[PDB]
């Protein structure tokens, strides 16, 4: 009997959950490839709104955003490489010696000088050249005959020697009719509702580093630290742990090189590297002991949390596999090195150095058909970042309490943005509703 | 909840002016709109005479009433009045306060005791 | 951008009050778009969609006689069965969230009646006598 | 899309009460179009194109006076010059298909009309003593 | 295109006759386009431009509330501030172009104005007895 008559609202502020396409800003002060594909500026000071009362459910394990940015990083990198020299013409069979002059023993055995036959500028002219390569790109054809590693598998091109790679922090925006939200609440799971939200224009900056087992340059927490997993019980997915002090890690290479311009065509250049200058030494990386032995006992604590109160936690070596997997991947200054972690776990709860090796025909863990050779580094270099968080797989799940056992992990590209796109969500607008008033034409 | 309290004269001779002041309580005259006076004519039952909105000053009234009513707000005091220019014995009637909410989303009345004005 | 969302955890009745924060929210490099031609249809496609979402509820305003306004009245009635309940728990104590959560079923069922509305009013209008 | 065209067939009269059929349906994968991006320009070429035609005839309704109505009446009288005919040989026993053939070498004509009466009309809106 | 800028030096008063002008002209191969998809992209940039800039600028008449008209009166007043010149000084011996001028830095202090307006009128047709 309330006689009420449907009506009409326009500019109701009423949400979905919804998948689109986020465009890529930056601040504007950034030949990086992320300086050029991220040029729309944000917003010196984001527009964010504080919103009362709306609880809303987040789950970062089947957010979208992720999967965007998986496929525009991978989509720079097939595009930066499009006009760069092939370096077809280097699969040839070549003639390796030991390279022993001022060798530390560490080191012996891993570089190896190779003398080729290949083409001027001139199609009926070759030249004899020859180069220092890395034992893990050469392989021995059925002792002084070898072939580059990828020969029968893929096509090899150069790192266009022009193109910095070098992650910038960029930022994510919504598309008009869309906007995104984020949870300002303390402690957050990863999953579940929060009560503390608002709305944004734009995420925060991220910068797009990439990195197996451990986690490197991102936010650092904010509180404790924090342990995350889509189910934990299940030992067949990993454990993302985020932490709130960062811990120092020195990574350099000690060698003195130098470049060599080797004419492949006409207009064409490969560079090849030249002679070690001085002695020769292996690469590694630095972590400060004094850190590393008490921001585990942090981890320890949270981790037993989730198992029990008076289990044995212990912390093993990696498993069998690729580098990309067994080893921590690290990418700094332009080149590859593959870091031996098992330093850092090894102990039992209840300085560091790491040695690395570096790889310079690198197959990139995006796909298999094409690998990307990257040119060496003229005079010596080191790079200093922040393990700002782990990444752990369950080896155990067995029936015996007293202890259990867990290693470094991961190895999914995914695993270094899904920890900053943790606090976002996507949502769609829609204006129009319905609702009984007394009031009729 | 508003209360609406009236006093004046209960007698006015005829040819002079007649005067009534409704008081309220329990909220604003300034805010809302709807503040009105209706009369019981003995003979003829409830007419309106008109209303006025406490935001503006601005007033409406019944057309028979036009050439001799004003309706007015004292925003000091919290009061608002009806006056009545020279009344006759027809003007006897018992003169109502009212405050008449009337929304979109709401209806209510808030309706005072009155007072009872003879004219003679 | 003052309040896109500012009015989500107000009553109903409060957050009539920012409709055209909303509205006016919901239609907001140089080589790189065409030397990358991937990216210039990335960045059409959303534009495109934006557009063509706005046009759509501006055609829905039109054919039910809402033009030109963000409160429009209509003369459909309100079926009790499509949420029973007073004035007095639907303005007050209630998001749009809310409501929008237990109407939705409905959705279809009330635009269809706006529409046939709209069309028997205009059939009126051509019949000088009408309404009377 | 419940009738589409139904009404084809039917006299103008009668047609004249499925406008809101045929105005509702004038502005009706995923990696496929950015691999081979060339379909992504046919497909939006096909969408912009659809916005644009429906956004001239919004612009003509608008400059005529004529906005957000399907059934709208002006000022300027019909010439028996462009069909002489009474309105029993036009609402009855013809259809619009046959009714546009008729008429279409005239339809700029009545357009330009149509715009000149709409400025008309404005002019003695800016008149406070107008038509009197 | 009969006068696309015809009133350019015409007085602001004079001017006010051809609206229709200039609004009818602001929303006017084959293969080539999908051989060399580089023009497929700048071509359809072009025409989406077009197309948001008119309607950006009909969701602020529509949100003014002077939808579907060319010259529209709204209740702010002009503050003396803003220009402190009489009305013989404007409409007559002063062109749009001179005025635009004058005006440009009040344009968002009176946008704003003419958003405010329009909801507080909303506002007083949600209460029966309004303006009494
Ligand atoms: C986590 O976050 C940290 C912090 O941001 C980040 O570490 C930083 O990494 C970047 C890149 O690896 C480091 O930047 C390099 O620093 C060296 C140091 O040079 C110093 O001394 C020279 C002496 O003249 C000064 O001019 C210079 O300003 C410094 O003081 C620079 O030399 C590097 O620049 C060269 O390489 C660039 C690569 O694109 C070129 O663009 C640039 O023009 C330079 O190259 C030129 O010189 C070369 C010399 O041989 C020549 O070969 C080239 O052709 C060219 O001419 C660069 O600036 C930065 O310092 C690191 N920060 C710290 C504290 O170490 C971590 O990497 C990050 N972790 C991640 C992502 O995992
Ligand atoms: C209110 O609506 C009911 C019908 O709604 C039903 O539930 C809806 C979700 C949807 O499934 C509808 O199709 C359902 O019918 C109206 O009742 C119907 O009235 C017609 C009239 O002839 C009758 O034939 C139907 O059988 C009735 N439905 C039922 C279930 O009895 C009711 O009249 C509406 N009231 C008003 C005021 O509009
Ligand atoms: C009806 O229209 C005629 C003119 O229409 C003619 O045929 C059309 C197809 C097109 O070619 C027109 O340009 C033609 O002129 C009107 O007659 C004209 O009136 C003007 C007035 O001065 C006169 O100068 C023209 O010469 C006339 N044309 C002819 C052919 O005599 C007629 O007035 C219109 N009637 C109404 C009621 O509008
Ligand atoms: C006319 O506008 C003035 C204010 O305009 C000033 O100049 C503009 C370009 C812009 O910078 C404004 O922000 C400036 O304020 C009004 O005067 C203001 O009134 C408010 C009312 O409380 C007062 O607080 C301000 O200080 C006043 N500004 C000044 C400079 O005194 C004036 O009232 C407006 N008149 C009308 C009729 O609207
Ligand atoms: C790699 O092999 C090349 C030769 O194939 C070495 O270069 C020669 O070094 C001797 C040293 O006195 C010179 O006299 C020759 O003229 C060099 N030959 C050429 C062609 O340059 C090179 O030193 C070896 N590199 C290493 C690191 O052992
Ligand atoms: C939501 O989280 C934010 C955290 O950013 C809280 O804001 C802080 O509130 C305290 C209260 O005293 C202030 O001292 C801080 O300065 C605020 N932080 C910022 C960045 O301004 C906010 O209060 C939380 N809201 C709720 C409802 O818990
Ligand atoms: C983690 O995943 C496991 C595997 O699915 C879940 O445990 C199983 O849940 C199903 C539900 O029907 C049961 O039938 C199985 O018996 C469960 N497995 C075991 C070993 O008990 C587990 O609940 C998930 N846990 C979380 C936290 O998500
Ligand atoms: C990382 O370094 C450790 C030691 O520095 C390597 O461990 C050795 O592995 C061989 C393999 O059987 C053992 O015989 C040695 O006893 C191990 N050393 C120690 C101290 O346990 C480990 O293999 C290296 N990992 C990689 C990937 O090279
Ligand atoms: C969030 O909820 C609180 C209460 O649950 C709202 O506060 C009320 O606001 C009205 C406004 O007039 C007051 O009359 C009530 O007394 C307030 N309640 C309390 C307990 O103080 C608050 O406004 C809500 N936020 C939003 C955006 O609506
Ligand atoms: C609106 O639709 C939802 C489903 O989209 C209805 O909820 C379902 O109702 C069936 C009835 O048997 C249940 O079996 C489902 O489990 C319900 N789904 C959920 C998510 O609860 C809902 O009842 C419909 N509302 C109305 C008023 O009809
Ligand atoms: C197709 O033509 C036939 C006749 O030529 C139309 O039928 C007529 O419909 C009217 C409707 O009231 C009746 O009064 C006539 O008596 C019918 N004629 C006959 C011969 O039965 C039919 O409706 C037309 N179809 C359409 C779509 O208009
Ligand atoms: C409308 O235009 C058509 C042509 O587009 C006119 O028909 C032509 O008229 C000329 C006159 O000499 C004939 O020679 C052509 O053969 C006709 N064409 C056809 C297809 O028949 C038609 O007459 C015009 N209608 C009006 C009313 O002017
Ligand atoms: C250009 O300026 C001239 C004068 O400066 C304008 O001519 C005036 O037009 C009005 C129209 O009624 C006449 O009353 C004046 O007497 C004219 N002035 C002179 C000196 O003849 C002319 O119209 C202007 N052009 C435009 C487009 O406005
Ligand atoms: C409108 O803005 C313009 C600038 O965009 C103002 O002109 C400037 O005023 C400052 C005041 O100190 C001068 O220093 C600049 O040289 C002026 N620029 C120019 C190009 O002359 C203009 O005054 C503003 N108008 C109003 C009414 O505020
Ligand atoms: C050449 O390299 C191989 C690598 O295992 C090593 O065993 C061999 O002794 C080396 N030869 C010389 C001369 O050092
Ligand atoms: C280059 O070709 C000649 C041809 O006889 C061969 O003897 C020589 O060993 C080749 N050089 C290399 C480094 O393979
Ligand atoms: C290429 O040759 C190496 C030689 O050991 C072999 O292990 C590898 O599987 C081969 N790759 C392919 C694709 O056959
Ligand atoms: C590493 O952590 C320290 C801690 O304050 C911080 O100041 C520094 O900027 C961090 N470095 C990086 C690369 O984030
Ligand atoms: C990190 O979290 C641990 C958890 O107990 C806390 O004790 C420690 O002080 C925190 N560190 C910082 C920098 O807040
Ligand atoms: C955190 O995630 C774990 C893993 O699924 C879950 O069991 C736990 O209940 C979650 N906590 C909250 C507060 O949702
Ligand atoms: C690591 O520590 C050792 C200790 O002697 C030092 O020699 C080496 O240079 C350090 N490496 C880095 C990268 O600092
Ligand atoms: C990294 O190098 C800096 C250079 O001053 C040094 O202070 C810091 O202690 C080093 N970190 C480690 C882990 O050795
Ligand atoms: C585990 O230890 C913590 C330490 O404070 C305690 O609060 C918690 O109740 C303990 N849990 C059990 C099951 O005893
Ligand atoms: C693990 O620690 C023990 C402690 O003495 C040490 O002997 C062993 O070599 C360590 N393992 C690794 C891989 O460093
Ligand atoms: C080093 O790690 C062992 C692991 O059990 C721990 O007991 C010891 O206390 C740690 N050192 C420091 C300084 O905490
Ligand atoms: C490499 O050695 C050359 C030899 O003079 C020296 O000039 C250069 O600076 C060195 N580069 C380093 C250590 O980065």
């Amino acid at each position: 009997a309330e006689n009420l008559w449907v009506t009409v609202y326009y500019g109701v502020p009423v949400w979905k959950d919804a998948e689109t396409t986020l465009f890529c800003a930056s601040d504007a002060k950034a030949h990086n490839v992320w300086a050029t594909h991220c040029c729309v500026p944000t917003d010196p000071n984001p527009q964010e709104i504080h919103l009362e009362n709306v609880t809303e459910e987040f789950n970062m394990w089947k957010n979208n955003m992720v999967e965007q940015m998986h496929t525009d990083i991978i989509s720079l990198w097939d595009q930066s490489l499009k006009p760069c020299v092939k370096l077809t013409p280097l699969c040839v069979t070549l003639q390796c010696t030991n390279v022993t002059n001022n060798i530390t023993d560490d080191m012996r055995g891993e570089l190896k000088n190779c003398s080729f036959n290949m083409t001027t500028e001139l199609r009926d002219k070759k030249q004899k050249v020859y180069s220092l390569f890395y034992r893990l790109d050469v392989v021995q054809i059925n002792n002084k005959e070898y072939r580059l590693i990828n020969c029968n598998t893929s096509a090899i091109t150069q790192a266009c020697p022009k193109v910095s790679f070098e992650p910038i922090p960029i930022h994510y925006c919504a598309p008009a009719g869309f906007a995104i939200l984020k949870c300002k609440d303390k402690k957050f799971n990863g999953t579940g509702p929060c009560t503390n939200v608002s709305t944004v224009q734009c995420t925060h900056g991220i910068k797009p580093v990439v990195s197996t087992q451990l986690l490197l340059n991102g936010s650092l927490a904010e509180e404790e630290v924090i342990i995350r997993s889509e189910n934990i019980t299940n030992n067949a997915k990993n454990i993302l742990v985020q932490l709130n002090e960062s811990v120092q890690i020195n990574c350099t290479r000690p060698n003195n090189n130098t470049r060599k311009s080797i004419r492949i065509g006409p207009g064409q250049w490969f560079y090849a590297t030249g002679d070690i200058i001085g002695d020769i030494r292996q690469a590694h990386c630095n972590v400060s002991k004094a850190t590393w032995n008490e921001t585990l006992g942090k981890v320890v604590k949270q981790l037993r949390k989730h198992f029990g109160n008076n289990t044995i936690i212990r912390f093993a070596n990696s498993s069998g596999g690729d580098l990309e997997v067994t080893t921590h991947s690290f990418n700094c200054g332009g080149e590859f090195f593959y870091c031996n972690t098992s330093g850092l776990f090894n102990s039992t709860w209840i300085s560091i150095t790491l040695p690395c090796r570096i790889k310079q025909i690198i197959n990139m863990w995006q796909r298999i058909g094409q690998a990307m050779y990257a040119p060496p580094i003229q005079g010596v270099i080191r790079c200093v970042s922040n393990i700002t968080g782990l990444i752990l797989t369950r080896d155990g799940g067995s029936t015996n309490s007293t202890t259990e056992t867990f290693r470094p992990g991961g190895g999914d590209m995914r695993d270094n943005w899904r920890s900053e796109l943790y606090k976002y969500k996507v949502v769609k607008i829609e204006p129009l509703g319905v609702a009984p008033t007394r009031c009729k034409r | 909840e508003v209360q609406l309290v009236e006093s004046g004269p209960g007698l006015v001779r005829p040819s002079e002016t007649l005067s009534l002041t409704c008081a309220v309580s329990g909220d604003s005259i300034s805010t809302n709109n709807g503040w009105s006076w209706i009369r019981q004519t003995p003979g003829k039952g409830l007419e309106w005479i008109g209303y006025i909105n406490g935001r503006s000053g601005s007033t409406r009234y019944n057309p028979s009433l036009q050439s001799r009513v004003t309706i007015s707000t004292d925003t000091s005091g919290n009061q608002f009045s009806l006056k009545v220019n020279s009344v006759t014995a027809a003007d006897t009637a018992k003169y109502y306060c009212a405050f008449f909410w009337s929304t979109y989303y709401k209806r209510f009345d808030v309706w005072g005791p009155g007072v009872r004005v003879t004219v003679s | 951008f003052l309040g896109f969302l500012g009015a989500a955890g107000s009553t109903m009745g409060a957050a009539s009050m920012t409709l055209t924060v909303q509205a006016r929210n919901l239609l907001s490099c140089q080589q790189h778009l065409l030397k990358l031609t991937v990216w210039g249809i990335k960045q059409l496609q959303a534009r495109v969609l934006a557009v063509e979402r706005y046009l759509r509820d501006q055609q829905l305003l039109g054919i039910w006689g809402c033009s030109g306004k963000l409160i429009c009245c209509t003369n459909v009635p309100w079926n009790s069965s499509w949420s029973n309940r007073n004035l007095s728990e639907i303005w007050d104590n209630m998001t749009w969230l809310q409501w929008d959560k237990e109407i939705s079923n409905y959705t279809q069922i009330i635009y269809g009646l706006l529409e046939e509305s709209q069309n028997q009013q205009e059939k009126n209008e051509q019949d000088l006598l009408a309404l009377d």
